[PDB]
C-alpha cells in the first residue's frame, strides 16, 4: 500500500494490523487450547487470503 | 507456371500536376500564400477519403516556393482548421520567395 | 487514471533550426522529410534532454548500428551551432500540472568537439506563454535573440507562482522527474542511468538487443529485500564479533 | 529457519510466475512477418529445485550444520549447497558471498524468449534465424515488456493518483511493411504509449501528426522549413 | 592500441589458468562458477583475442564453452580414439531421466563398463581391442583397463567429474551433450540417441 | 582492380560488374535517381531490395508473397510493370 | 568492347522455393514484398553461388550490421531445407559465350549445424535448355523430382 | 569484403581504413630492381642484430 | 584518468601483444622451440621487447631465458602452468655430436651443410659403437641390418631435433642440413672447467636438466 | 629519406651543407627500424627498411 493510504489504514485496523487471516475460525478452535506460545493478545479475520 | 503480371496507378502522379499547375500563379506574382485558405479551397474539390493524400502532395509542391520569414520571430503558428471532421494544419505565411 | 503525456518539443539555435516546436501528437507523431533534413537530429536533442550525461550519450550512424565505441567524436558537437543552445519538454501530468524541463548547451572551444550541458526545471508557468517566447528577445534585428541562464533566471524570477529550478548534478534532476511522473522509474544511481539509456537507445534503432537479451532477467524483474534483511540483522552480532576480533 | 524461508521463497517465485503470465497475455496474436506471438519462458533450474525441497523437508537430516553457531546462516546456506552437487567448484570466493547469492531469489530462475514462428512450434528468438522486420517487431514487444513490469515496481513509491508517461522511438521506420506497423500501432494504443517515428516519406499513417521537413539555404545559412498537418480519419 | 576491456580482461588473474585449460580443450561449463562467470562476462574480447590463432570460442545452446580448431590453427591439434566416441555417446544416453531416480547423479565405473558391454557390437568390440581377439578374459581386462584409461581422457576434457576419492565414481556433466545427436521437432531424445549408438 | 588486371586478361573480355544494397527504402527519390544514373553510366548491374516497390519506372521488377500451405510454406512470385 | 552480363539466377529446394528462377535485368532489378517474404534470402542464395568459402559466409541481420559479432551459427544452414539444393548463375561472356555456374548444397546429418558445398560448371549448353529444367526429373503428372 | 559491405550499405569501416591496399595496384619492376637490395638490407640487419 | 590503458597494463606490453608476429611466436614458444639469430622477424621481436615478455610468462610460473649464445627458450618451474618434458639419451648422443660439429672449423669450408652420413660416421667415430648399440636393440652384436635400424632411429631423432628448432633442412633436399647455435644448450656440464658433480648438481637445482 | 639514401657522400657533399639531409640520418632510422605501429596483419608488414 502507497505512503498516502498507509496511516488511513493503519488507524482503521487499530490493534488488529497484526492479525491473521483464516478463512474459517473454526478449525483453529481445537486447536487453540494448545497456544501457550503467542503474543498476549491475538488477533484472527476471516475472509480470503 | 509462366509468370504473370500486375499495373500501377497514376492518379496521384495525375494530381500532383493538376496541383502544381494551380499553384504555379502564385510565384508568377509574387503573391503571399496561406496554407490555410488553400487547403480549405483546394479540399472542397475532392470528397473525404482522398483529403489527406491531397494535403500531403499539396503541402510538398508548396514548400518548395520561397520561405516564411515569420519562422525567425520566435513565435509559433497556430492550428487552422481546413474542412469539417476536425483536420487541422500548422504553418507561417510564405512571404520571401 | 488519466495517464500523463508529452506535449511538446522545443529547439533553439541548433543546427538548421534557430527556434523550433514540435507539438507532439496523443499516439503517434511522424517526422517525414528528404534525407539529410534533420530528423533523427530531433530524436537525438529529445534523448539528450532526457537523459544530460555525456558519459552515455553516443549519437552513431544507423548504418553500422552495433559496432564499438570506435572513434573519440560522440557525434553531438556537430549538430549544435555557435554561442548558447537550448532542448526543452513540455508534460502535463496526472494531475494536469504544466512542468517545462529542459537543458542548455554550449560548444565549449579547443581542438577538440566537447560540449557543456546543464539541466534546469520550471513549474507554474501560465498555459498562455510558450518555450521560444521565454528563450528569446525580440530586438530590431531580423533575427532575435537567445538569452543566456543569467537573463532567463531573473526573467522567470519576475514572474508571481513560477519556480525556476536549476541543478548541479544529474541525479537531482532524475529524482525531481520521477517524483512529478515523467519518467517509469528513479534512476538511483549510474547503472541505473546506463539500463534505461540502453531502453531508449535499443528502440531508436531497432532490433532485438543483444544487451537486453543478455541480462533478461536483471531487467524484467524486480530485486525483493525481504528475504534477506532478516537475516542480516540476525548475523549482526556475529559480524561485529568477528570485526573484533580481527 | 528452514520451512518458513522455503516458503516465502515458494510465494515469492510464485508471485514472479504469476505477473509474467499476465505481461504475457497482451503479446498474444502479434502479427510480425511469419512471427504470430511472443512470449518470455520462466523456468526453475534444477539445482536450486532440489535445494529447496531438501530444505522444505530434510531438514533433520542436516540440523547439525544449520544450528552450529559457529558459522553464520548465509555460510550455513553456501556449506548446505556444497553438499548437494558436489561437483559444483567455488572460485576461492567467501561462503558469505555464495549464501547472499543463494538468499537472492531471482537467481533461481531461468529466462528465455520466445517465438511462435509460421507452421512451427515455440522457438527460442535468435537474430540470425529472422528477417529484417520480424527482429524489429520482436525487440518493441520485449521493450514494452520491461516497460510494464518498471512500472509495476515503482508504483509502491509514487502517489496514488499518478501515472506515468511512456514513449518510444523508432528511426528508418520504412523497413516496416503496412501490416507490421498496424499491428505496433494498436499494440501502443492498448498499450496507451506515444510514439514518434522518422520515415523518408515512403509511409503516410493516416492516424495521428505529421510534420514535413526542407533543408534550405538562406543568407548563406542552413534553415529547415517545417509544416505540420493532424487530425485526418 | 588495445581495446581497454580486453586488456582488463588478460589483465585478471583468471586468465592465465584458464587459458592453459581452454587451449588444452578443456570445456567450461556451469560448475566452474569463477570461470564461467568470467567467460560471460568478457566473451565478446576472448572471441576476439582466439581469433587470431585462427580458433574459435564457441558458447553452446546448453550453456559450456569450448574451443573449436579451423583447418589452419596456429595452435597443435589432436584427435581422440574410436572408443572414445564410443563412451561418450554411452555418457551422453546415460544422461537420462531415471538416472535422478536410479542414482542421484553418482555413478560408477561398472555402470558403464557394463552399458558398454551390453548396448554395443562385438565386432566393434574386437575392432577396439584388436581384431583377432576373441571373447577372452584377457580381453575384457584389457577393455577394461581402455575403459578406465578413456574416461580419464575425458575427465580431462571435463566431461566427467570423479568424486573425491580413490575409487571409481563419477557425476556426468552438461556438456556431455556435445557427443549427443541432432535434436527434431519432436523427436524422443533416447530413440534417437539409440539410433546413433546403433 | 578492373584495370590492374589489364596485362594479364586476354585482349577481348571485359569482366562483368554487379552489386547490391539491401533496405533500400533508407534511400529518398533524389537519391535512387543519382544511384541510378552513376551504375548506368559505368555499365554497371545492380541488385536491390525493398518492403514497398521503390523503382516503378526504371529496369524489372518482382514481387514476392509467402503463403502457408499444408503445414510447409511456399512462395509465390509475380511480375510488375511500370503502366497499364 | 561488350561487357559481359549476368542473365539469371535459379533456385531449387530453398526455404521456401522449390525450383524458381530469376531473370536479371541490363541496369536494375528490384525485389519487393512485405516482411519476411524472401528477398534477403534471394541476395544470400546469390553471394553464396559467387563465393563458396565457407569461412567467409556469414549472413547476419540487417540490423546488427557493422558489428564482429562470432555468431555461434552463420545464418546459411536454416535458409535450406532437408535433402539436396541447387543455386546457379547463366552468364553470358564478352565473347558470347553461354557459361553456367553454380554450387551443389546439402546440409549434413548431426548436431552441429553445417554444410557441404560442391562447385561446378557447364560450357557450350544449348540455348533453349533452361536450367530449371535440366535440374529436374519430371516423375508423375507434373509434379517433377530434384537429381542429384 | 567488397561485396558484403555492398550488400549491408554505407562506409564500410574495414574498407576505409586499409584503403591503400584497397586501391593501389603491385608492380613487377618495382620488385626486380628491389630484389638486389633486399638482400643487402637484409644482411645489414643480420650484422646490426 | 579512468578507462586508460595504463590502468591494467604497461603500454609497451600491450603494444606488443597486439602485434602480427606474437600468436606464431606465441604457439611455438611454448611447444619448445628455441629461437636463433637467422629467423631474424621473430628474434629481432624478442629483442624488441624483452623484458615485457618475461614479466608476462612470470604469470605462468616460467622463465624467459636468454642464453649467451643469443638464443631465447622457456624454461618451466616446479609450480608451472605449462607442463615440462625430458629429452631421451639418443637424442643428446645426437645433440652433443652436432654440438662438436658447429665448432669444428676443419668442417667449416662446407658454409653448415651436413649430410646425415657425415654426422652418423663423426658419432660411430667417438661413442662406444657397439655398446650403443644395445638401444637400439639388447641383442645387437654389429649385424648390418641393426645399423640400419641405428641409422633410422639417428634419422628420426634428428627430425625431433629439426622442430625444437635444433637444425634446418635443406629447402630441396632431406640428405641434408644446416645448424644453428641453439645446440650449445648439450654443453651446459662442460662449459667451465670444474667438478662434474658439482655443476650437475647446480644445474637440477636450475631446472635445466634431470637425471634418468 | 630517398634523397638521403639516394645521394651519395663524393659527388653530394656538396650538396649535402643543406640543413635538412645527412648520412647519420640512415642509422637514425634504426630506431624506426624496430618497429612500427601496423595495425591489422595479412601478407607481412614489417619495418621501416
Ligand atoms: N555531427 C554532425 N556533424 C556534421 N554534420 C552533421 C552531424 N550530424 C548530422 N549532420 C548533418 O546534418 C544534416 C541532418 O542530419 P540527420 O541525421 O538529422 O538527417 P536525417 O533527416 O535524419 O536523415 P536520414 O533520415 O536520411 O538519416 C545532414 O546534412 C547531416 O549531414
Ligand atoms: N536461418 C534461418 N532459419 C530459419 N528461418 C529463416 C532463416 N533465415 C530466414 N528465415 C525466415 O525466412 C523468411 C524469409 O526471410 P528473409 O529475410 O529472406 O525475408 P525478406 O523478405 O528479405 O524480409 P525483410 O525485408 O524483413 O528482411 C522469414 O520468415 C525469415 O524468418
Ligand atoms: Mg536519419
Ligand atoms: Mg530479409
Amino acid at each position: 500500500i502507497t505512503i498516502d493510504d498507509a496511516p488511513y489504514f493503519s488507524a482503521l485496523y487499530g490493534p488488529a494490523r497484526h492479525g491473521i487471516v483464516v478463512p474459517d475460525l473454526s478449525l483453529v478452535r481445537p486447536h487453540l487450547e494448545t497456544l501457550e506460545d503467542c503474543p498476549e493478545d491475538l488477533y484472527l479475520i476471516e475472509g480470503d487470503p | 507456371l509462366e509468370l504473370e503480371y500486375e499495373e500501377f496507378s497514376e492518379i496521384n502522379d495525375q494530381l500532383a500536376a493538376m496541383i502544381e499547375k494551380a499553384l504555379l500563379v502564385y510565384q508568377q506574382e509574387q503573391r503571399p500564400l496561406d496554407l490555410g485558405a488553400v487547403l480549405r479551397d483546394y479540399l472542397a474539390q475532392h470528397p473525404l477519403p482522398r483529403h489527406f493524400d491531397v494535403a500531403r502532395i499539396l503541402v510538398d509542391q508548396a514548400v518548395r516556393l520561397g520561405v516564411a520569414e515569420a519562422d525567425f520571430s520566435g513565435l509559433p503558428a497556430e492550428w487552422l482548421a481546413i474542412n469539417d471532421y476536425g483536420a487541422k494544419v500548422q504553418a507561417h505565411v510564405i512571404d520571401t520567395y | 487514471i488519466e495517464r500523463g503525456k508529452f506535449r511538446s518539443l522545443t529547439l533553439v539555435n541548433w543546427n538548421g533550426f534557430f527556434a523550433r516546436t514540435f507539438d507532439l501528437d496523443e499516439l503517434v507523431t511522424t517526422l517525414s522529410g528528404g534525407n539529410g533534413a534533420g530528423k533523427s537530429t530531433t530524436m537525438a536533442a529529445f534523448v539528450t534532454a532526457l537523459i544530460p550525461d555525456l558519459t552515455l550519450l553516443h549519437f552513431r550512424n544507423t548504418t553500422e548500428a552495433g559496432a564499438t565505441s570506435g572513434s573519440r567524436d560522440k557525434g553531438l558537437h556537430g549538430k549544435l551551432r555557435a554561442g548558447v543552445c537550448y532542448s526543452t519538454l513540455d508534460v502535463i501530468n496526472s494531475r494536469h500540472q504544466r512542468v517545462v524541463v529542459g537543458v542548455r548547451l554550449q560548444q565549449v572551444a579547443g581542438r577538440d568537439r566537447k560540449v557543456d550541458i546543464k539541466p534546469f526545471m520550471i513549474q507554474g508557468l501560465p498555459t498562455a506563454i510558450q518555450p521560444t517566447q521565454l528563450l528569446t528577445e525580440n530586438v530590431g534585428e531580423r533575427q532575435a535573440r537567445v538569452l543566456p541562464l543569467n537573463e532567463l533566471k531573473d526573467r522567470l524570477d519576475e514572474m508571481e507562482g513560477v519556480q525556476f529550478k536549476q541543478f548541479n548534478s544529474i541525479t537531482d534532476y532524475h529524482a525531481q522527474m520521477f517524483d512529478l511522473g515523467v519518467i517509469p522509474k528513479r534512476l538511483r544511481s549510474a547503472s541505473d542511468r546506463s539500463k534505461f539509456y540502453r531502453l531508449i537507445e535499443a528502440s531508436l534503432y531497432g532490433g532485438i538487443s543483444s544487451a537486453i537479451t543478455r541480462s533478461l532477467r536483471d531487467y524484467l524483474l524486480p530485486e525483493n529485500s525481504g528475504v534477506r534483511k532478516a537475516f542480516q540483522d540476525m548475523e549482526a552480532a556475529l559480524r561485529e564479533n568477528r570485526i573484533t576480533l580481527e | 529457519s528452514s520451512k518458513s524461508v522455503a516458503n516465502i521463497i515458494r510465494k515469492t517465485i510464485q508471485r514472479e510466475q504469476n505477473r509474467i503470465r499476465m505481461l504475457n497475455q497482451g503479446l498474444q496474436a502479434v502479427s510480425f512477418g511469419q512471427v504470430r506471438g511472443v512470449r518470455l519462458n520462466v523456468n526453475v533450474r534444477e539445482s536450486h529445485a532440489i535445494l529447496l525441497d531438501v530444505l522444505s523437508e530434510q531438514q533433520e537430516q542436516h540440523q547439525d550444520l544449520f544450528n552450529s553457531q559457529r558459522l553464520t546462516f548465509s555460510e550455513a546456506m553456501a556449506k548446505l549447497y556444497q553438499r548437494l552437487n558436489p561437483q559444483v567448484d567455488m572460485g576461492q570466493r567467501l561462503p558469505q558471498t555464495i549464501g547472499e547469492e543463494l538468499l537472492d531469489y531471482r537467481n533461481y530462475l531461468e529466462l528465455d524468449v520466445e517465438v511462435n514462428r509460421g507452421s512451427d512450434g515455440w522457438l527460442k528468438a535468435e537474430s540470425g534465424a529472422l528477417s529484417t522486420g520480424e527482429a524489429i517487431g520482436t525487440g518493441m514487444s520485449i521493450l514494452v515488456m520491461v516497460v510494464q513490469s518498471w512500472e509495476e515496481e515503482s508504483r509502491r513509491l509514487r502517489g496514488k493518483d499518478i501515472s506515468p508517461c511512456r514513449l518510444l522511438f523508432l528511426d528508418e521506420a520504412a523497413r516496416l511493411d503496412a501490416k507490421s506497423i498496424a499491428t505496433l500501432f494498436e499494440l501502443c494504443e492498448r498499450l496507451q504509449m506515444q510514439l514518434i517515428i522518422a520515415a523518408p516519406e515512403n509511409i503516410s499513417p493516416e492516424k495521428g501528426t505529421t510534420y514535413k521537413l526542407v533543408r534550405k539555404v538562406f543568407k548563406n545559412h542552413e534553415h529547415v522549413h517545417v509544416v505540420g498537418l493532424r487530425g485526418f480519419g | 592500441f588495445m581495446p581497454v576491456k580486453l586488456a582488463q580482461a588478460l589483465a585478471n588473474s583468471l586468465f592465465p589458468e584458464l587459458d592453459s585449460q581452454l587451449r588444452a580443450g578443456r570445456h567450461i561449463g556451469i560448475d566452474d562458477l569463477d570461470n564461467h562467470a568470467f567467460l560471460m562476462d568478457f566473451q565478446e574480447q576472448l572471441e576476439e583475442f582466439y581469433a587470431r590463432y585462427n580458433v574459435e570460442l564457441i558458447r553452446a545452446p546448453e550453456g559450456f564453452f569450448y574451443l573449436r580448431p579451423r583447418s589452419t590453427t596456429l595452435i597443435p591439434r589432436s584427435v581422440l580414439s574410436e572408443l572414445d566416441m564410443m563412451v561418450g555417446k554411452i555418457l551422453c544416453y546415460l544422461y537420462l531421466s531415471p538416472e535422478r531416480l536410479a542414482n542421484q547423479g553418482i555413478f560408477t565405473s561398472q555402470e558403464l563398463y557394463e552399458e558398454l558391454i551390453s548396448l554395443a557390437d562385438e565386432g566393434k568390440l574386437m575392432k577396439f581391442v584388436n581384431q583377432r581377439s576373441s571373447g577372452s578374459d584377457l580381453d575384457k581386462q584389457k577393455l577394461q583397463e581402455k575403459v578406465r584409461t578413456t574416461l580419464n581422457r575425458l575427465r580431462r576434457l571435463g566431461m566427467v567429474y570423479f568424486l573425491p576419492n580413490n575409487n571409481n565414481k563419477f557425476t556426468i556433466t552438461e556438456a556431455v551433450f556435445r557427443f549427443g545427436a541432432d535434436v527434431r521437432s519432436g523427436d524422443d531424445p533416447r530413440e534417437i540417441q539409440l539410433r546413433m549408438i546403433r
